[PDB]
């Protein structure tokens, strides 16, 4: 047997992992207080931790890595029709 | 968003799956028997969950659901027969005795243990189908997932063909009690036609039911509801266009239980009259199956 | 026994079989009923004698004796000496081991 | 008509708005067959059927026309998730593909299992 | 003790009638579309090319025994046979014959036969080869004494269902006990050594080979009591 | 009989029983010849432009 | 002047038949696919249709007229596919096979199975034997193209001509001779239009 090609879809980008990614680049947990209070994020037993990159990060690093690597399969098989598309023209127009 | 259960869910499930598979299969008692075959579907049902494929899931367990429960009355019927004794060990012949139980054990079993043309096939097939392979310990999960479905056969067979159809092995009185020439009647019964009923109309909506299921998500019309999920598996790529490296690999098992269903049905463990003539009929049959696959692909 | 489109005119009837003294020999494939060159050892590691009986022996000897002369008959028939020496060497080495044979 | 396998008959492309009225299942709203899939549903809400004229029926019946687009549209779809136009053409001539690259990305990992040594 | 008599309603052997197909009791009537029925019925098969086509072309009368006492033909001019048999042996024959159908046709027509063969490989290493095959190989066929070699001539299905025969010194015949091959093979005797005498087994000591015979097998009173073999 | 799915992934595909139309039969003589020539040829054309358009069509969905 | 679509699609073709049309084969499905290949029609690009002119619409009878716009109605399915509905692809397509043509199938595949068993295990091969072989595939092979005949005959026929009726009164039957007449653009008939489909 041979491994499969499986991974998160690659029309659902922005989603699932475009969300997770998205709040370690928004960092909305640590921002100052709205009634002006000295307090904010890391003054608390459960606090934010924008800065991690253990945990599920490996697994949607990994998905990621498999939808881009299929994407770039698909354009490689269209340039490949295209390629033989233009070779075939070629050869009909020089006879 | 767990890393823990991505990494715990398939592996527990696997081991749990192979684990109560191969004890079902081993065992000698009806309950127990169902009782460990449920920790290996649970198992699945996890290893399922872990593919992603909530609609699977879903189907997997209302297919359980349903025929376990059909299972459970039917050997509850037998058991009830047997004085309670609920080891087939005492259980032989009792096919004439239960003829409702037999071949309603039959198709709940058939059903239940994922064979070939059944309802309960599917449901494996798309564990399989949706079964992830970035696990760092995927061999282990992948054999223990295989060995799992395959005990499946040899706990039903053992069940079905032990309880009924073996020779008599139970205490004298069972038999005799119920043989006697006056019981001959039109209400003669050895179980409840209340019972009887009940199992025919759970058998027919769980039928039913799981085709309504098959029909909401497996079809290529997808009508079911929402699932309140943006977790996408691509999963259904394979069910719906599968290559085929997928469609021979899939081979690999329905062999390897068709191997397993002719072991049970032809290996001979005890001295018979019919042993050279079970021996005659097994070359029969596979010459007549390659006869067959010859003339069926290429002579018409 | 069973055929289709068939004649078993041929067939042998069971009622011979079953009758005694039917003369009826059978032939069948890989048969061997004489065990020549079964005890025949070329080199031996010890004496002959410890190892093989009588019986063995006497069977050796006899199929040495047999193909040392047809390997004779062949000298008497063959006319070319070049080729006559591989048979002279042959019939040299079966009278060797008929020899140590027939001493043991 | 001669539209892409994503656009439907219409050509029409559905807003939020009417992706939430015609509440598409998360499955199918995630790839790019909303616009053919949108169709469908209102066939079928028009023209309800039950499950087993919905399995038995190969061409869907009364909804068709539609039934066409998103069948072509989930084809495409299933064919570009899984990459098995590229594995199927792999798989039928592995060493005509190495010596015209279709892919070199899955052709440089590709490996036929020694059973399936046709 | 039947008391079904007592009341009209109660059901009748008319109501089981139906059970027939799934249970043995003697005939009592016949249906218009049974077997029996049908071809006596219909003229056709009284037609005298009808007969003959069933008088010639099926098992033949010349090949089924007439007697208990069966003399097969001697393998050598001096021998005498003692053993043989019947209808294991034939069933060995036809299960070996396939590897002379199923496995080339198998090559030239399988689609993979690497994983045919890979399939096949552990399914004869599990419960195919101490099933069937191991014990074909020890198998006797049928069993002659030559008395000028004070031999015996052993008959055993090989490959492809070949037969062939092989001596054997009496003098190096000995008698194995059960009891010590039972733990040796524990699995062959457990699923494929049931057709076979457990308790009856000898071997070649020089050759260390097994002899297993038959228990549906056919001995001979004056083999047995010939002044060699005791 | 409608999920042959199993039978095709465990045996393979089998030869399939006739299945045609004699629409063709219609017509006769040279119409005949270069209708099927021509209907043979659209074939194998739709079949390569299947091929290539499904090639093609990866990075329709933007 | 620009590149023939045809012989472009013939080079394009003899490319990559090998991806698109290739399957898995024993040695015996390759021996007979070579066969095939070698007693096979050639994929001719260019199909030279200036020598056949037409024949005059006079002289058919009004029943070769139907016919020949049943052939029409044929053609332009297999070049434009949307121009039918369903219904009408349907009784276009032949009749699909069902249980009765399926179960003989495989009761005759069956029966040859267990005569070729029968033979094997008495070894009960020669001359008559094999001709009752090769005469019963040969009777069964011939009576699986019953059904279908039956089918076309009697089902499919008599829609098709209401259907041939049908566009004749809707067109003309100019329309569809041109359409038969093998001049007629290939093109145009794949961008042609129905006017009896609500599409
Ligand atoms: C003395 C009375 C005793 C009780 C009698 C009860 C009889 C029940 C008989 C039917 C039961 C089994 C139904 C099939 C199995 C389920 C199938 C399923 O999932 O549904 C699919 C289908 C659903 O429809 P569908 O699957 O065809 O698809 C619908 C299509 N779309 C979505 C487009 C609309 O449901 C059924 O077929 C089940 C029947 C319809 C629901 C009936 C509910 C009302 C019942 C009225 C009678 C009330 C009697 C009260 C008696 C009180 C006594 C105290
Ligand atoms: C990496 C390396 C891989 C290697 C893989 C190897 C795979 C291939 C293995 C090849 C095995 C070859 C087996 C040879 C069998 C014969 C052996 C032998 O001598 O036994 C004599 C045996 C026994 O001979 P006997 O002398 O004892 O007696 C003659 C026969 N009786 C016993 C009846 C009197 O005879 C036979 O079995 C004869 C068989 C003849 C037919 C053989 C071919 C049948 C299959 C044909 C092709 C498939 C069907 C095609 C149908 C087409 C229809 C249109
Ligand atoms: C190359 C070296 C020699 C190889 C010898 C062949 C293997 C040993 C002899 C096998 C004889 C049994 C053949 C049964 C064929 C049944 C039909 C079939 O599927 O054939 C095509 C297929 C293969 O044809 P294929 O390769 O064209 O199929 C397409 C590929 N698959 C199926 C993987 C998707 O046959 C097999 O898969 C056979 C596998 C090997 C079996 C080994 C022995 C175990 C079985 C015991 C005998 C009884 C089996 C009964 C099965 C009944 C149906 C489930
Ligand atoms: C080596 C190749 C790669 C694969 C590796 C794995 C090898 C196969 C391992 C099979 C293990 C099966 C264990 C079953 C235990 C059942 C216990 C039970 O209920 O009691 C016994 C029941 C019988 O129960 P019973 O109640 O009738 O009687 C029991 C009698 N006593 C207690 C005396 C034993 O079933 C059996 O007997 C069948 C099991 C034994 C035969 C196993 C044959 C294996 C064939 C393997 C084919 C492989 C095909 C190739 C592909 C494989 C990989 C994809
Ligand atoms: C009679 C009692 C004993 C029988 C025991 C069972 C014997 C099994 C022997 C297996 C040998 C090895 C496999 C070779 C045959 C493979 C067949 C196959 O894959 O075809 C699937 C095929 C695949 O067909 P398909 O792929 O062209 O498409 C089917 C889907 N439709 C209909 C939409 C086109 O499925 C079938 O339709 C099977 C036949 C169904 C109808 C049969 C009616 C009865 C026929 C007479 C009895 C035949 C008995 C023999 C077994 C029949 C099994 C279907
Ligand atoms: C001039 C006149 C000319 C006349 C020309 C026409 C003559 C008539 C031709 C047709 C009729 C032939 C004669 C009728 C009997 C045929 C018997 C047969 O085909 O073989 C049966 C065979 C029995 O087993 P066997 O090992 O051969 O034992 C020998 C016993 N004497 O069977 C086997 O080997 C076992 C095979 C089956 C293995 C298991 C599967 C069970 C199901 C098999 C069904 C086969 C029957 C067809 C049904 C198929 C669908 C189920
Ligand atoms: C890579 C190999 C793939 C498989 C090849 C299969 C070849 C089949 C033909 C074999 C012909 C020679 C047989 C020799 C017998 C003998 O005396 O063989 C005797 C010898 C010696 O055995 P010992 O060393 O134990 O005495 O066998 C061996 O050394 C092992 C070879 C085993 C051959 C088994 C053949 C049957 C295979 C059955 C497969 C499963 C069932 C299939 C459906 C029926």
């Amino acid at each position: 047997t041979t491994p499969r090609q499986l991974g998160i879809d690659t029309n659902d980008l922005k989603g699932f992992l475009g969300e997770y990614y998205g709040q370690y680049k928004k960092r909305s947990g640590i921002r100052s207080n709205f009634l002006g209070l000295d307090v904010t994020g890391e003054n608390s037993i459960i606090q934010p931790n924008y800065d991690r990159k253990n945990g599920i990060r490996d697994v949607i690093d990994s998905l990621n890595a498999d939808a881009g690597k299929r994407k770039l399969i698909n354009l490689e098989a269209k340039n490949f029709i295209e390629r033989v598309e233009k070779e075939c023209e070629q050869r009909i127009l020089k006879k | 968003l767990s890393k823990y259960a991505y990494f715990i869910l398939p592996l527990i499930g696997s081991v749990t799956a192979f684990y109560g598979g191969l004890v079902s299969a081993f065992q000698s008692d009806t309950k127990k028997t169902l009782a460990y075959s449920t920790i290996s579907h649970c198992g699945f049902l996890m290893v399922s969950y872990s593919t992603g494929v909530l609609e699977f899931v879903i189907l997997y367990l209302y297919v359980h659901g349903f025929f376990k429960a059909a299972t459970f009355l039917c050997v509850g019927n037998v058991n009830r027969f047997n004085r309670n004794i609920q080891d087939f060990k005492r259980m032989g012949g009792f096919y004439k005795y239960l003829p409702f139980e037999c071949l309603a054990s039959f198709v709940c079993m058939i059903n239940l243990s994922g064979l070939p043309l059944t309802l309960g096939f599917y449901i494996k097939h798309l564990l399989f189908i949706g079964l992830v392979e970035s696990y760092t310990l995927y061999p282990l999960i992948f054999s223990s997932l295989i060995l799992g479905a395959i005990a499946g056969v040899f706990y039903s067979y053992r069940l079905f063909y032990s309880i009924f159809f073996d020779t008599k092995k139970g205490k004298k009185a069972i038999y005799l009690q119920a043989s006697r020439i006056i019981l001959n009647s039109k209400f003669y019964s050895n179980t409840s036609l209340a019972s009887n009923l009940s199992i025919t109309f759970l058998v027919l909506i769980s039928y039913t039911v799981i085709l309504y299921l098959y029909c909401t998500t497996l079809n290529n019309y997808y009508s079911l509801s929402d699932l309140k999920s943006i977790y996408i598996n691509n999963a259904y790529s394979y069910f719906y266009k599968p290559d085929y490296n997928f469609l021979n690999a899939v081979s690999i098992l329905n062999w390897f239980v068709i191997i397993l269903l002719i072991s049970v049905i032809y290996l001979n463990w005890r001295w018979s009259y019919y042993y050279t003539k079970s021996i005659d009929s097994l070359s029969k049959f596979i010459l007549f199956s390659f006869f067959f696959f010859i003339f069926s692909k290429y002579i018409l | 026994m069973s055929g289709l489109l068939r004649n078993f005119e041929k067939l042998v009837c069971q009622s011979q079989l079953s009758k005694a003294g039917h003369k009826l020999l059978l032939r069948s494939p890989n048969s061997t009923l004489h065990p020549t060159a079964f005890y025949y050892k070329r080199n031996s590691s010890q004496r002959l004698a410890n190892e093989m009986d009588v019986f063995q022996l006497g069977l050796a000897a006899a199929a040495l004796t047999r193909q040392a002369n047809n390997y004779a008959q062949l000298l008497d028939q063959v006319d070319k000496e070049a080729v006559r020496e591989e048979v002279q060497e042959r019939i040299t080495q079966n009278h060797s081991d008929l020899n140590v044979y027939f001493g043991e | 008509g001669h539209g892409a396998w994503n656009e439907n008959q219409q050509h029409y492309k559905y807003s939020k708005e009417e992706i939430e009225a015609y509440q598409v299942p998360m499955r199918i709203k995630a790839g790019p067959c909303v616009d053919t899939y949108i169709p469908l549903k209102k066939c079928f809400q028009e023209n309800p059927t039950s499950f087993a004229a919905k399995m038995l029926d190969g061409r869907k019946g009364k909804c068709a026309k539609e039934f066409k687009y998103y069948n072509t549209c989930l084809n495409h779809w299933q064919t570009y998730e899984n990459n098995s136009h590229v594995t199927n053409a792999y798989w039928a001539d592995t060493s005509k593909a190495n010596a015209d690259g279709i892919s070199n990305t899955y052709g440089g990992s590709f490996r036929k299992g020694l059973a399936w040594l046709n | 003790g039947d008391i079904r008599h007592k009341f009209s309603n109660e059901i009748t052997d008319d109501d089981y009638d139906y059970q027939r197909a799934m249970h043995v009791k003697p005939p009592k009537e016949e249906s218009l579309f049974q077997l029996t029925n049908i071809l006596s019925s219909v003229p056709v098969f009284k037609t005298r090319f009808f007969l003959d086509f069933i008088a010639r072309n099926l098992d033949t009368n010349s090949a089924v025994s007439t007697s208990d006492f069966v003399a097969p033909p001697r393998v050598h001019e001096n021998s005498f046979f003692v053993y043989h048999s019947r209808e294991l042996g034939n069933v060995i024959r036809k299960y070996r014959s396939l590897e002379s159908i199923v496995l080339p046709g198998a090559l030239l027509t399988f689609t993979y036969p690497l994983f045919a063969a890979f399939v096949a490989i552990p399914s004869y290493y599990f419960m195919f080869n101490a099933k069937i095959y191991e014990m074909s190989r020890r198998f006797v066929v049928r069993m002659d004494v030559l008395p000028h070699l004070e031999m015996i001539s052993v008959q055993r299905i090989g490959a492809f269902g070949i037969l062939y025969t092989k001596l054997h010194r009496i003098q190096d015949l000995e008698y194995v006990p059960f009891d010590q091959v039972k733990e040796q093979e524990n699995y062959l005797w457990a699923i494929g050594g049931h057709g076979v005498d457990n308790q009856l087994i000898f071997k070649d000591r020089s050759t260390g080979e097994f002899f297993y015979f038959e228990r549906q097998g056919v001995w001979d009173a004056k083999g047995l009591n010939h002044p060699l073999l005791n | 009989y409608l999920e042959p799915s199993y039978f095709h992934e465990t045996f393979g595909h089998m030869s399939q029983p006739p299945k045609y139309d004699l629409i063709d039969s219609n017509i006769n003589g040279v119409e005949k010849k270069l209708n099927k020539q021509i209907l043979h040829r659209e074939h194998n054309e739709h079949k390569l432009d299947g091929f290539v358009s499904m090639f093609k069509g990866s990075d329709v969905a933007k | 002047s620009n590149v023939d679509q045809h012989e472009l699609k013939a080079e394009m073709i003899k490319e990559l038949s090998h991806y698109y049309d290739h399957h898995d084969l024993s040695l015996f499905g390759k021996v007979q696919h070579f066969v095939e290949h070698l007693l096979e029609e050639k994929h001719h690009a260019k199909i030279n249709t200036s020598n056949f002119d037409q024949k005059k619409l006079e002289n058919f009878s009004e029943s070769k007229q139907i016919s020949r716009t049943v052939f029409a109605l044929k053609k332009i399915k297999t070049f434009n596919h949307d121009f039918f509905t369903s219904e009408e692809e349907m009784i276009l397509e032949p009749l699909p096979l069902g249980i009765l043509t399926y179960g003989l199938k495989y009761a005759f595949a069956g029966v040859d199975a267990a005569l070729l068993t029968y033979f094997w295990r008495n070894w009960n091969f020669n001359v008559r034997t094999i001709g009752l072989l090769g005469g019963l595939v040969g009777i069964q092979m011939a009576t699986l193209h019953i059904p279908n005949l039956v089918n076309e005959v009697v089902i499919q026929t008599p829609r098709r001509r209401a259907l041939a009726k049908k566009y004749i009164s809707a067109y003309g039957p100019q329309f569809f001779h041109d359409i038969v007449n093998p001049k007629y653009d290939i093109e145009h008939l794949r961008h042609l239009q129905n006017k009896l489909n609500p599409y």
